[PDB]
DNA sequence: TCGGAAGAGATTCAGAG
RNA sequence: UCCGCGGCGCG
DNA sequence: CTCTGAATCTCTTCCGACGCGCCGCGA
């Protein structure tokens, strides 16, 4: 039925209907004795409705309704993405589901996500009717109901008994590989936003502009036992692609622990000796001493012996104020040597993973979990931030853009007397911009990346510098060598759409204003990337589906 | 309408236990045919099946 | 000099380069395309008339008689814009046209007229397009996107051999009408040329060129080019052109003068043909086999017998030149066959033809065109015909004339719209000459190619197939009977005409829904380009060369607007300069350059023309005389930038802003910043949403004013005058005496929409924002809007941001937010819903609105009225009635045992159930409007009838007060006459006002104008009280709503809602973020001087996105509010206005060549005052897309306002008292509310409702349904070893009909059992594998 | 009441008789 | 309590 | 000079992610 009594009929009622018409009209031009070529005219005219009905569209022109659309015939119900199979069959919709926006929380342990207390509720419901009444707080499934809508606080203390233990399971759209899907032990808050922990966060493919989540509950008890034996976060610790982790983190995390092992040459404190992390500690905190300041420390390591057993080693080590405290958190049984340097995000990666394989899972799990506590920790008591300041430009540039632009004049006038083709004239003025391209590019690295500053006697002396964008750079966290020179050195070279170069590069940094026509030509490779990611993902799908149904059936 | 795409005589009736004369209302009569008409006391769930 | 007005907050600029136009009027294309639709014209050159002309007269032959058109007219549309979306019909006027019917005699002449009859035909009724460019259809409003699709007229195209992949390139023409059939032409790998119509099948040109009325020696004889030889005995002659020679090898000795000379087997090269020429050689003698292999070129006849021995397209057998040069015709002719210059191609297909004789292509044609009919000459001829040639079947538009001229390169530039046979010879002989390489192949992603459709010409192109219907209704009504005793009135029928309209504006894909969350984003969806709809293209169809920017794009098409996803490149926004050319192509203005000196007249281009020409770029730096500071000055031509000198510059770009949309040219600091994020950003900032309270944006850039003005939303001054009065809803402003016109009353009046649900729930509200008797200017705004102070565009809000990473509550693009932002309610926004409840006259009894529920608490109805009507002003919240209604069950009939245990029961088993409208579940919110519609014939209820009497009460009161108002301007017209001479001032005084206008002063022009205006009052008076007694009948007149329904009442509802984690935030620079966490005010990082930060943004998104402007912002911040505190504490000690004054007019000065050049000296004090006040809040600061701020200017700016000169500052960690110990750069930023509220998202089903076929759970948050486990997920599942949580997704969750039953009692009774039946939807697809008459069944049961 | 790839059928060319 | 078709919109 | 097989050409059919959200309309 439809708004004002009238009623959609299903097209294949129309089709069923036009063939019984046929049938009736061919039958009655029998019954009553027609002339053969009308009794012909009406057989074919039922032939063809046949057709329609089973198959419209398969042979010449499709029937067709007011909508000028043409129907859906039984063999439509089977075929394509609309179909029966592909949209029912397989991909059926689910009771028990929820969806929300995504949320950032640092203060979750690794096995447990934050979930909103309206949704919890509403999932719950069933499980809270059938404790409350087992409780006796409730005596029929209509007083069930109408306590559970006025949320009498029972109610709440009820719902904080029932998902003690209670695995639920997180899914991203779409679900690109299996770590897509994960299971999760519930922590109840107030608001609207799924909290997730940051770093499964990173295996989801996932982000936080804007992206939705749904989540799923188990209802029988072997459900739940497969989702925690199997599913649950703490096991998915090694990617199915290859051996290496998944959970690996990333952006503040890495930015925090790489300033908080950085040492520098001259720093407060430079040279005292520490009986222990513990008084390391102390004397960060107390601030007598920076993170950066080299010193000698007393620290004992183990080692698993012969036998398997963790013997003790204590030694003096030299070392950063910083590399101690984090080694403090370091489980025993790793070498001390795996801290003291520099710590990237692929040294954090292969950090994890020689921890796995040493230690059991558990341990390591840990050791995650205090990585990124205390790498959120001093990466927010760093304060690195980016200013204007920060992308020097090198001030050769200047001149070697004037060199480059003095040879391009130079060859172009060489072919004004013709003593060359215009295609190598073209091909030489490509090669000196990208040599001049590649110049300004060492030059701004080179005046970026070092910088010299007094030692502890009075002297002058080089350093790694702690510019903030380099340090960004270089520890990994986040950008590459390309972005910091698109950044600060000129940015080169770009194509047309034809994929061939245009012979002036753009020479303005971003720092400085691009002129409206390098800007304008700049907007092809913009745009031809963005409808490059668009079509790109069909075909991924695609050629997905297709693994995915000739591989479904091989077992172990 | 009787003998139609949707002839409840064929297919059963709309209702459960709902003869479409109502001669019969409950399943006293589970599983009856009326005399007024080919319909059947059954339940709904009959429509789904018969071809 | 600035505008009184404009002194408030003067904005300051930084632009170095002038601007020499002003932005063009932002709407222009859509207003005027409307009026040339509309408006009359004698000429009949567009719109009505020249549909009507293009169709009628019609004339009946039997019939003897003729229907002809006078004219049309437009009547008044009943309704008033706002009416009209109230009650939700369609904003339309009546089609008036004048028609004439004719009947002659029934003698020679046939033109003898015998009677003539006329009548205005009411044959439709038409949309209005508001003042504002949008149309009002039903209640909603709808704006129709302009198309861009392909232009009629020829193109030429090469595919680089993909489709055979040998490695040969195959070319093809097409001619693409207006309307009607479409023609290709195509070579082949054979090298044969192929035609194709509406791309049916595949046939030899030859079919159509002997279809057209030329014979096959005619064909040769165009086409190619004809060489004669001689035979004498058996020795041969050929005629020659020298040039004639050039390409082949002379592999035999040549003659010429009586001397033969050939270096055989050799190549003839330009010194042999110029030895020919200077020879000047014109027959030469040949060898037998040089004629050998040559084509017959014509017929030959044997006169010695009569007969025939040569054919067309024949090689030459030397058998028949012997019987030929025997019988004496020892004159041949033949074809030539440059191997690149003159291809055989045509004489292959000769070769290979099937017909044989016009009437044989002619049939063929039919059959192909017409298949499974017998053909016959008639049927062939008269399809192709009229085909091709009937004028009203095809047409090639004028546009089609033009270009199908200009790329034959033929003179003329019209023509008529049918072809014609040298049409097609023409066009075939460049395809020709294309394949032979003497030319390129069209571009036709090149924006001189593609042309511009606004509403008019699909406006007209429906209207004329409404003419076309009724046309053919006519004839037959001509046809069918008599002449004489009938009116043309009923002749035509209006319902083909507004059903062919009205299905445009509702259905079509290019009228689609309009968006209003602000009034950037009307503006530029009203601007907006799309490639789609009729005629146009399709998303998968799409290939990336359409979607790639073409650099004819530059000035014309904005690059940067673009949507992301699918839809990408497909849709665009038109440049903030560029403006439709009369033929569709787009139009880019241009300075004239002339010798050096930039004239600064102004020329419009199209991209034809801008491509020929050389232009320099806009960011050239000049002298005041116009001549450039460089020689080698940067220009662009034919698609390419080099440098010219001085002289051969041609044009130059007008400003620097016009390759940009004004979406794009709202950003500041666009020139600092990589193009993918700014397109995001741009994009986004269409989706903010406006807030409780406006501001001002401090980093804007210029572009706020125009865009502002010119979007409906802010009222205007219409006319200058004075602001007389004003209160929250009317403003009354009193003309000055110069601007009013004779005979008015000098006042105008305003009244705003003060609340009104937006077309996104959005509110829309319009805040006076003058005073008692301010002057006011022409074009000044008096209003506000949404998003709107001081009629500047006020989208965002402003914000103190530190970049600094913080306890990950900033991870992966998360933003932190103070609890000080919320308490302020800085982004706490109104949104309003409509439900609507429907009483209908059902079966089993009707359904009525009423407060008698059962089943129901008294306190809830409480809230109602007796009559089932919520009060306005109550607050309600989720799961409430807000208006009740109910329906009847029917019998339900109960044995008499049921009737006694339902007496035990209760009162249950009502054969009558509740049906009322409940709140939506989670919305509370305050109760604004109540509405009624209800049927004629009807009882109106006590809320009906109270809502009338108010709404009539209202609509008394209005026109009373205007009535009050403009008499009261009125007779101070009259006291401003009086006062002129032969006063009698005090003895008026004491006179009544009537007296005043009675009596006469003198007897002289003043008495006219007293009585004239007296005239005038007695006029308003009649007009007013029929006016009243129109809107009287108006209120009380019934609707008449929809089939079924007796009555429907609507009610408004408005919510506050807050900013609240999960709500997405994000910046005009494109980086959004979900807010993730709100902190106690004590816990943010605060500075030196005590004040907290406000936002905490992730700093490592800057580089790896590049967004450096939005850093450069930033420091922009930290220096306006810099002045803004300076300049507050300066008041705060209420010091000398002098001083403050002094430092003012430095602020202003303090840029280096700016244009601005504003002074305070001028300025009055008290003026100085309020511009200190509205300054109080900051300096807001002007800064153009692509001459903006440098970082010089920046830094002194900072230096003036004393903030560090790095613009980053030493912070304190609130949490601890510490001190971090890096700088961090803390400023001030312009951020926006996305409009993705957590809390119209967040969703979850325990159960509910289930789908009727499949049995599984419904979709949607509408539906309550439950998420979708996709088959990706499934695959998921699969990857683990998970099978038992997979067999209960799909089996008992999902479609068990039972199963689900089984599992609902287990978990109730806390037993968590489980028992797998069949998914239902397994049956369906049995039942209908099944039915399809395959045998499908389970087996080993 | 569009471009690309694969398969099937039809037509043409070469080799063998 | 509902089959969609078209359209924008975010992933 | 003719017949058959193989090769080539022409015509027809199939396919080009997953997920949510609103609006309109529905002989
Ligand atoms: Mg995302
Ligand atoms: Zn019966």
């Amino acid at each position: 039925p439809l708004d004002g009594g009238r009623f959609a009929t299903s097209d294949l009622n129309d089709l069923y209907r036009r063939v019984i018409n046929r049938n009736n009209r061919l039958k009655r031009l029998l019954d009553l004795a027609a002339p053969d070529i009308i009794v012909r005219n009406e057989k074919r005219m039922l032939q063809e409705a046949v057709d329609a009905l089973l198959d419209n569209g398969r042979r010449g022109r499709a029937i067709t309704g007011s909508n000028k659309r043409p129907l859906k015939s039984l063999a439509d119900m089977i075929k394509g993405k609309q179909g029966r199979f592909r949209q029912n069959l397989l991909g059926k919709r689910v009771d028990y589901s929820g969806r929300s926006v995504i949320t950032v929380g640092p203060y979750l342990r690794l096995h447990q996500c934050g979930l909103p207390k309206k949704m919890a509720l509403e999932l719950f419901k069933p499980f809270i009717y059938g404790k409350l009444e087992l409780r006796g707080l409730a005596t029929t499934i209509k007083a069930a109901k109408k306590m559970v809508e006025r949320e009498e606080a029972v109610v709440w203390d009820i719902l904080d008994e029932v998902i003690r233990e209670h695995p639920v399971l997180l899914n991203r759209a779409p679900t690109l590989h299996r770590l897509g899907i994960q299971a999760f032990e519930p922590v109840l808050i107030e608001g609207k936003a799924i909290q997730l922990h940051p770093l499964v966060c990173a295996a989801y493919n996932a982000d936080f502009d804007g992206d939705q989540m749904a989540v799923h509950v188990p209802l029988t008890l072997e459900a739940q036992l497969e989702a925690r034996a199997l599913m649950m976060s703490t096991n998915n610790i090694l990617s199915p692609a290859n051996g290496e982790p998944i959970i690996v983190p990333s952006q503040d995390v890495v930015l925090g622990l790489y300033y908080m092992t950085r040492d520098c040459v001259n720093a407060k404190g430079e040279g005292m000796v520490l009986t222990g992390p513990k008084e390391a500690e102390r004397l960060y905190r107390s601030g007598l001493a920076s993170l950066h300041a080299r010193v000698k420390v007393r620290i004992t390591e183990y080692e698993k012996d012969a036998n398997g057993e963790l013997v003790a080693k204590t030694s003096l080590k030299d070392t950063t104020v910083g590399r101690a405290i984090l080694w403090m958190i370091v489980p025993k049984g790793l070498p001390y040597s795996i801290v003291n340097q520099a710590l990237g995000k692929k040294a954090i990666s292969k950090m994890l993973n020689t921890c796995y394989r040493i230690l059991g899972l558990k341990p390591t799990v840990i050791f995650a979990d205090q990585i990124m506590y205390t790498g959120f920790a001093y990466a927010a008591r760093s304060g690195a931030s980016v200013g204007i300041d920060d992308m020097v430009i090198p001030e050769k540039k200047h001149e070697i853009i004037s060199e480059a632009e003095a040879e391009v004049a130079e060859i172009q006038e060489q072919f004004q007397s013709g003593l060359v083709t215009a295609g190598e004239r073209y091909n030489k003025v490509i090669d000196i911009w990208a040599a001049a391209n590649d110049r300004v590019s060492k030059a701004m690295m080179d005046n970026l990346q070092t910088e010299t500053v007094i030692n502890r006697d009075g002297q002058e002396e080089k350093q790694v510098s702690f510019n903030s964008i380099y340090m960004m750079a270089d520890s990994g966290a986040r950008g590459s060598a390309a972005q910091i020179r698109q950044l600060a050195g000129m940015r080169g070279l770009m194509a047309k759409p034809d994929g061939s170069i245009i012979e002036t590069p753009i020479t303005a940094n971003f720092r400085e204003g691009l002129n409206v026509l390098q800007y304008f030509i700049s907007t092809h490779g913009a745009r031809k990337g963005l409808a490059d990611t668009a079509l790109k993902t069909a075909n991924s799908g695609y050629l997905t589906r297709r693994l995915v149904d000739v591989a479904q059936d091989l077992v172990v | 309408e009787r003998d139609g795409l949707f002839c409840a005589r064929i297919f059963g009736p709309v209702k459960d236990y709902e003869c479409l004369c109502g001669k019969y209302k409950r399943l006293k009569h589970r599983g009856v045919i009326c005399e007024k008409c080919g319909v059947e006391v059954t339940q709904t769930k009959v429509r789904r099946e018969r071809m | 000099v600035y505008s009184y007005t404009e002194k408030k907050r003067i904005r300051k600029d930084f632009g170095k380069r002038p601007q020499v136009l002003d932005v063009p009027y932002l709407l222009s294309i859509q207003l005027d395309s409307f009026q040339k639709f509309i408006e009359q014209d004698p000429e009949g050159q567009y719109g009505l008339e020249a549909a009507f002309r293009s169709v009628f007269p019609i004339q009946s032959y039997s019939g003897n008689s003729e229907l002809q058109y006078v004219s049309y007219r437009l009547g008044e549309p009943v309704f008033d814009v706002q009416e009209c979306q109230i009650r939700g019909v369609t904003y339309s006027a009546p089609l008036r046209v004048k028609l004439r019917l004719v009947i002659y005699e029934r003698e020679a002449p046939e033109g003898t007229v015998k009677d003539i009859k006329e009548q205005e035909v009411y044959m439709g009724e038409i949309p209005l397009m508001t003042d504002n460019g949008t149309f009002v259809i039903n209640g909603t409003e709808r704006v129709i996107v302009s198309q861009l699709h392909r232009s009629p007229g020829v193109f030429f195209d090469s595919d680089k051999g993909k489709t055979h992949s040998s490695g040969k390139v195959l070319y093809n023409a097409r001619i693409i009408p207006y309307r009607g059939s479409w023609l290709d032409f195509e070579f082949d790998p054979k090298d044969n040329l192929f035609v194709r119509i509406d791309r049916r099948r595949k046939l030899p040109a030859t079919i159509i060129l002997r279809a057209l009325n030329y014979t096959t020696e005619q064909i040769l004889d165009l086409f190619f080019e004809k060489v004669i030889f001689e035979i004498r005995d058996n020795k041969l002659q050929m005629e020659l052109v020298p040039e004639r020679l050039r390409g082949e090898t002379a592999s035999f000795d040549i003659e010429a003068n009586g001397k033969v000379y050939v270096e055989k087997g050799r190549r003839i090269t330009a010194r042999h043909i110029r030895q020919l020429e200077k020879d000047d050689v014109k027959l030469i003698e040949v060898p037998v086999e040089y004629i050998a292999g040559k084509v017959v070129a014509k017929d030959y006849i044997d006169e010695s017998t009569g007969e025939l021995i040569c054919a067309a397209n024949m090689e030459l057998s030397l058998d028949l030149l012997a019987k030929l040069s025997q019988s004496g015709h020892k004159r041949i002719e033949t074809l030539f066959t440059n191997d690149l210059d003159h291809g055989p191609y045509i004489s292959e297909t000769l070769r290979v033809d099937p017909t044989n004789d016009r009437l044989s292509a002619l049939v063929e044609i039919y059959r192909m065109m017409r298949p499974g009919e017998p053909p016959t000459r008639e049927a062939a001829e008269s399809l192709f015909e009229n085909l091709f040639f009937s004028e009203d079947r095809y047409d090639l538009s004028a546009v089609g004339r033009m270009k199908f001229n200009r790329s034959l390169l033929r003179e003329e530039i019209e023509g008529s719209g049918i072809l014609s046979k040298d049409d097609i010879i023409d066009v075939m002989k460049k395809l020709i000459d294309i394949r032979n390489g003497k030319g390129e192949v069209d571009d036709i992603d090149h924006l001189g190619n593609r042309r511009i459709r606004s509403v008019g010409e699909m406006a007209e192109n429906q209207f004329r197939v409404g003419l076309v219907r009724v046309e053919r209704a006519v004839k037959e009504r001509l046809s069918l009977g008599d002449l004489d005793t009938l009116m043309p009135q009923d002749m035509i029928n209006a319902k083909p005409i507004s059903a062919a309209v009205k299905e445009f504006f509702g259905s079509s894909q290019l009228s689609q829904f309009m968006d209003q969350n602000n009034p950037l984003s009307e503006i530029t969806h009203k601007r907006r380009i799309s490639a789609l709809g009729p005629g146009g293209l399709t998303r998968e169809r799409a290939g990336f060369e359409v979607r790639d920017v073409h650099p004819t794009h530059y000035g014309r098409v904005c690059p940067i607007e673009t949507p992301e996803g699918p839809n990408i490149g497909l849709i665009n926004s038109l440049s903030v300069y560029a403006q439709t050319n009369e033929y569709g192509f787009l139009e880019t203005p241009y300075r004239k350059v002339t010798d050096g000196v930039v004239t600064d007249e102004i020329h419009y281009l199209s991209a034809i023309e801008e491509g020929n020409y050389v232009i320099a770029q806009a960011n050239s730096n000049l002298d005041e005389e116009g001549h450039f500071v460089e020689d080698l000055v940067t220009c662009r031509s034919k698609g390419e930038s080099s440098l010219f000198s001085r002289d051969q510059v041609d044009y130059m770009d007008v400003s620097t802003q016009q390759v940009v949309s004004v979406g794009a040219s709202l950003i500041p600091f666009l020139e600092h910043d990589d193009a993918n994020r700014a397109l995001m950003g741009a994009n986004m900032q269409r989706q903010a949403v406006p807030t409780l309270r406006a501001d001002k944006p401090l980093v804007g850039t210029g572009m706020e004013r125009a865009v502002a003005v010119d979007s409906g939303v802010t009222a205007v001054a219409k006319r200058g005058g004075v602001v007389q009065y004003v209160d929250a809803s009317r403003i009354v402003i009193k003309v000055n005496e110069d601007e009013m016109y004779p005979g008015e009353a000098g006042i105008d009046i305003y009244n705003l929409t003060k609340y009104t649900r937006s077309n996104q729930n959005t509110c829309i509200n319009q805040m006076p924002c003058v005073s008692l008797g301010e002057p006011v200017e022409r074009g000044d705004v008096l209003a506000d809007g949404p998003s709107t102070d001081l009629g500047e565009l006020a989208l965002g809000q402003n914000m103190r941001v530190a970049f600094m990473p913080w306890n990950g509550y900033n991870f992966e693009d998360s933003i932190l937010v103070s609890e000080r932002v919320v308490q302020e309610d800085r982004f706490t926004t109104i949104h309003i819903q409509e439900l609507a409840c429907v009483s209908r006259d059902t079966k089993l009894g009707p359904e009525e609105i009423t407060a008698d529920i059962p089943n129901v608490g008294e306190a809830a109805l409480s809230k109602l009225d007796e009559s089932g009507i919520v009060y306005i002003g109550a607050e309600v919240t989720g799961g409430d009635i807000l208006v009740g209604k109910v329906t009847p069950k029917g019998e339900t009939q109960l044995t008499p045992e049921e009737k006694l245990l339902r007496a035990i029961f209760g009162e249950k088993a009502s054969d009558v159930k509740d049906s009322s409208l409940r709140v939506p579940n989670g919305v509370s919110g305050t109760v604004i409007d109540v509405q009624v519609f209800t049927r004629d014939g009807v009882e109106k209820d006590k809320r009906a009838l109270e809502i009338e009497e108010m709404q009539l009460k209202q609509a008394k009161k209005d026109l009373s007060e205007e009535l009050q108002i403009l008499e009261a301007g009125l007779f101070s017209r009259i006291r401003a006459v009086l006062v002129a001479g032969g006063v009698e001032a005090e003895k008026l005084d004491k006179l009544p006002r009537d007296r005043w206008l009675e009596l006469g002063l003198t007897d002289e022009e003043k008495q006219n104008q007293l009585e004239q205006l007296a005239e005038q009052y007695d006029e308003l008076k009649h007009e007013f009280e029929k006016k009243l007694e129109a809107k009287r009948r108006k209120i009380t007149q019934g609707d008449d709503l929809a089939p079924g329904v007796l009555k429907i009442v609507k009610v408004y509802l408005a919510v506050k809602r807050r900013i609240q984690p999960g709500d997405k935030m994000a910046g005009r620079h494109g980086n959004k973020g979900v807010i993730s966490k709100i902190n106690p005010i004590e816990d943010m990082p605060y500075d030196e001087n005590g004040t907290p930060v406000d936002i905490v943004l992730n700093p490592l998104g800057v580089p790896s996105r590049m967004n450096i402007g939005q850093i450069l912002e930033t420091h922009l911040g930290m220096a306006a509010k810099g002045i803004g505190d300076k300049i507050n504490a300066m008041l705060k000690q209420q010091q000398e206005v002098a001083k403050l004054r002094e430092f003012i007019q430095r602020a202003y000065d303090l840029g280096a060549d700016v244009r601005q050049k504003v002074d305070l000296s001028t300025f009055s004090d008290e003026e100085v005052m309020r511009l200190a006040e509205n300054l109080r809040k900051g300096m807001p600061i002007a800064t153009p897309v692509f001459d903006g701020a440098k970082e010089a200017e920046i830094k002194e700016l900072l230096k003036l306002g004393d903030l560090p000169t790095s613009g980053q500052i030493r912070l304190y960690d609130g949490r601890t008292g510490e001190q971090f110990e890096r700088p961090v750069t803390v400023g001030y930023m312009y951020m926006l509310k996305l409009n993705h509220l957590v809390d119209d998202k967040m969703h979850a089903r325990s159960t509910g409702s289930y789908s009727l076929v499949t049995q599984q759970p419904l979709g949607g948050k509408a539906q309550f349904g439950g998420q979708r486990f996709g088959e990706m997920e499934v695959w998921a599942l699969e990857a683990y070893g998970a099978a038992y949580t997979l067999q209960e997704m799909l089996t008992v969750k999902s479609d068990d009909v039972n199963g689900r039953t089984k599992m609902y009692k287990n978990i109730v009774d806390g037993n968590h059992q489980m028992e797998p039946g069949m998914p239902e939807s397994f049956n369906v697809l049995l039942k209908e594998i099944r039915s399809l008459g395959i045998n499908i069944e389970l087996e080993d049961e």
